[PDB]
RNA sequence: UUGGCGGAAAGGCCUUGGGUGCUUGCUGGCGAAUUGCAAUGUCAUUUUGCGUGGGGAUAAAUCAUUUGUAUACGACUUAGA
RNA sequence: CCCUGAAAAUGGAUGGCGCUCAAGCGUGUUACCUAUACUCUACCGUCAGGGUUGAUAUGAUGCCCUGACGAGUAGGCAGGCGUGGAGGUCAGUGACGAAGCCUAGACCGUAAGGUCGGGUCGAACGGCCUCUAGUGCAGAUCUUGGUGGUAGUAGCAAAUA
RNA sequence: GAAAUUGUUGAAAGGGAAGGGCAUUUGAUCAGACAUGGUGUUUUGUA
């Protein structure tokens, strides 16, 4: 249903983990660059973790594309979803976490009426 | 050197087979009882 | 007949490697009966299947297959380089592998 | 309420617990692990034999630099002790749980200790006095102990999933040929 | 090409045979070596005796039970010479060493199977005539191997029995050759010759 | 550097396979006579063979013709360098120096 | 709102492809494949069976018959890349293979809704096979042992080296 | 089924008799297809459990007590129907 | 070339194994192995040179064409991610469950980070354009508070019982 | 009602550390795409 696109290529699927985030608990996994003078990671010794850098940039024709082939868009109520009326083939709507179940029902009903794809048509569904 | 076979006597005294038990007082004392049955025929299992 | 083999036997030796660095994307294969690149030149382009067994049944069988091709000769003793859809698990070093006769050229 | 993680039938189970018990945590843990999954009367008899040094509690985890004993052979271990205090508290809770099971209307004969756990309780701190006028902590390690008894059941169930299968066309042809050439 | 390979160790060089067997093991071929006491080492006897003695001196200072063990049996000497030829500290190495069995003399069932030799590791084809060489069994007994006499006795017995075996085999093959000769100069033999058989 | 006297075949090979012009400070592949017409039409050069002839026969406009060509980007020789060690003079059995006429084989291998 | 808006949206119109210049022209099949040569099947149900080659079809394929009477391989279509051409030659003049073509073999795939686990042949295929093979075996019966040769199955033995073998 | 030989890790080798299936040594007849143009196209052994029905046999060790040829505790040596 | 000359302390090192018409030494010829090196291709970014105001439709700081280039501490600059609070807007979310917390469940971004699914929870919170700062932590024998291993360990033995 | 730390249950590995990088086997677990417009009425609620 999505607009046709080339094959999706990422060049690096592994999340970049902060050095020694696996060794000390106080070192969070959020990536920080090592500014040490004798740090092997900064000196890029063979056998150590790879640092994030611009060479891993994604293809501009592929950037921000979901595996389904759409660009994700956050929606908060019915009025926002009407901004995607003529853009079904490229954008997909996603209900914000802070949306009540009753409002989610009408959101999903409207999206199905207009053929808008919904990434999470299961949030807060009672069954 | 390796031991290949062992041939025992037909009858054993009480004192010798007590070596084979860590608790002689509560036991059936069935030591070499079926080996004793290897005798009672001339030489079948022993002379061989 | 008693023999139903339509492939030549091979042994997965090692990955492409230097002293300290190996490249899992390329594998080295030794074919029985080949001792020179000129004879191995016949065997390029053939399909290679690695046949292993698993406990869990996937789609009706205990047998799962790795499919790959030879790319070029290697060295002066008829060893060849082979690549697969998925690189061999590196536990198969010295395991027997199957080299078929297709695509044939004769 | 709100016991630990259990997988039993709550209708066929009875529970008892104790909170803030001034008794060494490590000894209570090692005691509890000694009777886990045991038959109730068998466990009580075991505890009685422990109190008079006829059997011992094998210390698996909290056992550094303790002695050895020949009574650990039963458990294939060499480090065992006789923590009387923990034994007394545990058997008190066992009596309480048996009484609760009797109240619920359980047969009192196929009960086994299905669940039991010991976790640390808040410390009770005192002062100890060291050389050169220094002061160090001196506290107890109390325990929260909880256990659930359950009747032993027969074989649970059988007849698992149907295990649907998908066959290729060529596999279908192979099976058809095999069934045709055979019976 | 073979399930297992039995190599007759007589007349071979320790180092070259060791390298060949190591490469075969790393390739996945099961190997068993027999008659380790007839492996030959290039060089005069006293030279390798001094080499082994210098090897003996090397041991852990503070505890001799955990130092380099100095095995004395010829099979064990070969096994040591081969073990440093393989990355034995890896699981691949350990599996590779598990495919090898090194034997003194020619033991049971391997006595009834065909033995093979490695031409590129043989003494006669590798050593210039006039060069001195050693016999592994002699060196091993010089450095402490105890069982030279028993293996000699057992090999004498084995050689005798194999001699009666080969006598019968030759007798039967003579009949086979006579029958084949009679069956020749017939049509079938003529098209076999015409087609190369 | 390794240098020598090139042949007509070798220069033809270079200009055909790796032929790039310096047009407005850019490296444009030739691939067509129109580019050479536009950029060298002043100096009587009209086709790629005109460039070839201006090279091999060092003409009055050899300087501009040569400076027009972007420096050739050659690969490593296909058959190898022929010698075990490179950085000694060709007379010493090395690779650099004035290998006067054997440069044709080396350049063909490297192209 | 949760996510404000994209200022520009990509165009929804699909573009046409460029004019491809890859024309199609027929195969240059290898010279060893001559109508009437004996082949070996390297793959499929009938792998290893020695067979006869008849005609080069339009979808870059070879028409093949056993003969079905000798070994049980019927009129079947194969691909030249999975067979080996022998030096044994069978004179195939006098047989009308022009009737067979690509649409002579159609599969008639069933609807996905209908799936059968329990489970036939067309009579016309049977009679064409019976006509063709009875004409061929008139010629195979000339050369001795070749009927048995076709009944036999190809198989590699120990010591066979295909790079040095001849077919 | 008969008889030998083999103890280096024998655990195998040879041998008598009869029966049985096959035999492409040679000549015939019938079947193969649809797995649709290839997708290892599954055929080996390794261990265990549960069932059947057929034989075969009905123990010890430890704790506890005791000893002192032993001992920090373990351990060792003893003894107790 | 080899040998004597040639003696030091833990056991030991042509890297090890081992190597004698060598797997040693001098020399020649090839074939082969491989670096983040060279050739080509794709993609990311930067820089440079160019095209494109025509009506209709979005972004002229937009879109597009061409070539080259890409290491880096101290340091400089630029573009961005995030936090507390202010103005404006989305007549934004919300007791039919906001914030917070947990989640080898998912998605997006090279990344700073953002979004969702599930559990807990009960009262406030967010996106965007700007303003403002007591705005981003692993170190400072950092401050305060809490918790471990050591460890059921050292030990609880003067003053006769 | 977070973390350090601990208890219970489940999974897994463990021959003088563990932790990490590349690739893959094996196990566990997870998403998407599989309506498309359309010939068309072999049609029911007849559009
Ligand atoms: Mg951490
Ligand atoms: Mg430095
Ligand atoms: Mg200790
Ligand atoms: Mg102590
Ligand atoms: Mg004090
Ligand atoms: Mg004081
Ligand atoms: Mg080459
Ligand atoms: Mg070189
Ligand atoms: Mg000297
Ligand atoms: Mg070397
Ligand atoms: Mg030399
Ligand atoms: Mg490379
Ligand atoms: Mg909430
Ligand atoms: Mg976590
Ligand atoms: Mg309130
Ligand atoms: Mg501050
Ligand atoms: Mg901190
Ligand atoms: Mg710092
Ligand atoms: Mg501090
Ligand atoms: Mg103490
Ligand atoms: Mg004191
Ligand atoms: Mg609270
Ligand atoms: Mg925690
Ligand atoms: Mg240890």
């Amino acid at each position: 249903a999505s607009l046709p696109h080339p094959k999706i290529v990422k060049k690096h699927t592994k999340k970049f983990k902060r050095h020694h985030s696996d060794r000390y608990h106080r070192v969070a996994e959020n990536w920080r660059k090592q500014k040490g003078i004798d740090s092997v990671v900064r000196r890029r010794f063979r056998g150590n973790i790879s640092q994030p850098k611009i060479g891993y940039g994604s293809n501009k024709k592929t950037k921000f594309l979901s595996p389904s082939g759409h660009k994700t868009f956050l929606v908060a109520n019915v009025k926002d979803l009407e901004t995607l009326t003529m853009h079904t083939k490229t954008y997909a709507a996603e209900i914000a976490h802070n949306i009540s179940a009753k409002n989610r029902v009408v959101i999903l009903a409207r999206a199905k009426a207009l053929g808008i794809k919904v990434t999470n048509p299961k949030g807060r569904l009672a069954l | 050197l390796r031991s290949l076979t062992t041939v025992w006597a037909e009858h054993l005294s009480d004192e010798v087979k007590r070596r084979f038990y860590k608790n002689w007082y509560k036991s059936k004392k069935k030591a070499f009882t079926k080996y004793s049955a290897k005798y009672a025929q001339d030489g079948a299992g022993i002379e061989r | 007949a008693e023999s139903h083999r339509l492939y030549v036997k091979g042994k997965h030796l090692s990955y492409q490697r230097s002293k300290r660095v190996n490249n899992p994307n390329v594998s080295l294969i030794k074919i029985e009966g080949v001792a020179t690149p000129q004879d191995a030149q016949f065997y390029l382009g053939k399909r290679i299947a690695y046949v292993y067994r698993a406990s869990k049944e996937v789609r009706g069988s205990k047998i799962r297959v790795m499919w790959g091709k030879v790319t070029r000769t290697h060295g002066n003793s008829g060893v060849v380089r082979a690549t697969f859809r998925n690189n061999l698990p590196a536990k198969t070093f010295g395991a027997s592998v199957r080299i078929f006769l297709y695509p044939s050229n004769i | 309420a709100r016991y630990g993680a259990t997988s039993t039938n709550p209708a066929k189970s009875a529970s008892a617990r104790g909170s803030y018990l001034r008794v060494s945590f490590k000894n209570t843990r090692e005691t509890a692990q000694a009777i886990n999954g045991w038959e109730l009367t068998k466990a009580q008899k075991y505890l009685e034999q422990v109190l008079d040094h006829q059997r011992a509690i094998p210390f698996r985890r909290f056992n550094s630099s303790i002695g050895r004993t020949a009574q650990g052979k039963e458990f294939g271990v060499t480090k065992a002790r006789w923590p009387a205090k923990s034994v007394k508290f545990v058997q008190g809770l066992l009596q309480n749980a048996a009484a609760n099971a009797e109240a619920k209307g359980l047969d009192a004969t196929k009960l086994y200790v299905s669940h039991i756990q010991v976790n640390q309780a808040p410390k009770q701190r005192r002062r100890t006095y060291r050389a050169h006028g220094r002061i160090n902590k001196y506290e107890s390690s109390p325990s929260h102990i909880e256990l659930v008894v359950t009747e032993k059941e027969e074989a649970v169930a059988k007849a698992a999933e149907k295990k649907v299968v998908r066959l290729t066309s060529r596999q279908r042809g192979r099976i058809a040929a095999q069934k045709r050439i055979a019976a | 090409v073979e399930p297992v390979v039995v190599i007759d160790g007589k007349g071979h060089l320790v180092g070259r045979l060791a390298s060949v067997v190591a490469k075969q093991l790393l390739n996945g071929q099961k190997i068993v070596v027999v008659r380790a006491e007839e492996l030959n080492i290039s060089g005069e006897f006293f030279r390798n005796k001094l080499k082994y003695h210098d090897f003996l001196r090397k041991a852990t200072a503070f505890n001799k039970t955990r130092g380099p063990f100095h095995f004395r049996a010829p099979s064990r000497i070969f096994y040591k010479a081969l073990r440093g030829m393989v990355s034995h500290k890896t699981a691949r190495g350990k599996a590779a060493l598990e495919r090898l069995k090194v034997f003194e003399g020619i033991p049971p069932p391997y006595d009834k199977k065909k033995r093979v030799v490695v031409p590129q590791a043989l003494r006669v084809l590798r050593l210039k005539p006039g060069r001195k060489y050693t016999t592994l069994g002699k060196l091993s007994t010089s450095v402490g191997w105890k069982y030279e006499d028993v293996v000699a006795k057992l090999e004498a017995k084995r050689k005798v029995s194999s001699a009666e075996y080969y006598a019968k085999k030759r007798a039967f093959t003579k009949k086979v050759a006579s029958a084949n000769a009679t069956a020749a100069e017939s049509d079938v033999a003529k098209q076999l010759a015409a087609l190369g058989y | 550097v390794a240098y020598g006297y090139p042949s007509y075949s070798t220069i033809r090979q270079l200009v055909y396979k790796r032929g790039f012009g310096k047009i407005n400070k850019q490296r444009v592949p030739l691939s067509d006579n129109a580019i050479i017409e536009a950029n060298l039409g002043k100096y009587g050069i009209l086709s790629i063979d005109d460039l070839i002839h201006e090279i091999i026969t060092v003409g009055p406009h050899f300087k501009q013709a040569n400076n027009f060509l972007w420096p050739f980007k050659l690969s490593n020789p296909s058959g190898g360098w022929g010698v075990p060690r490179k950085f000694k003079h060709f007379i010493q059995g090395g690779s650099f120096g004035n290998r006067e006429e054997f440069i044709n084989k080396l350049v063909k291998s490297m192209n | 709102t949760a996510q404000q808006a994209p200022k520009w949206y990509p165009s929804e119109d699909v573009a046409a492809p460029k004019k491809t210049r890859k024309a199609v022209r027929p195969q240059k099949l290898r010279a060893s494949l001559v109508p009437g040569t004996v082949l070996i099947l390297l793959a499929g149900r009938f792998r290893g069976k020695r067979v006869v080659y008849l005609k080069h079809l339009e979808d870059n394929t070879l028409l093949v018959t056993g003969p079905f009477k000798v070994n049980g391989v019927p009129l079947r279509r194969v691909n030249a890349r999975y067979v080996i051409a022998t030096s044994t030659k069978v004179s195939v003049e006098g047989v009308n293979v022009e009737k067979f073509n690509v649409e002579y073999f159609a599969k008639e795939k069933l609807t996905k809704k209908e799936k059968k686990e329990a489970n036939e042949i067309k009579a016309e295929r049977v009679e064409d096979q019976k006509v063709v093979d009875k004409a061929l075996i008139a010629e195979i019966k000339k050369t001795p042992l070749l009927k048995q040769y076709l009944s036999a199955s190809f198989s590699l033995k120990n010591g066979d080296k295909p790079h040095m073998l001849k077919f």
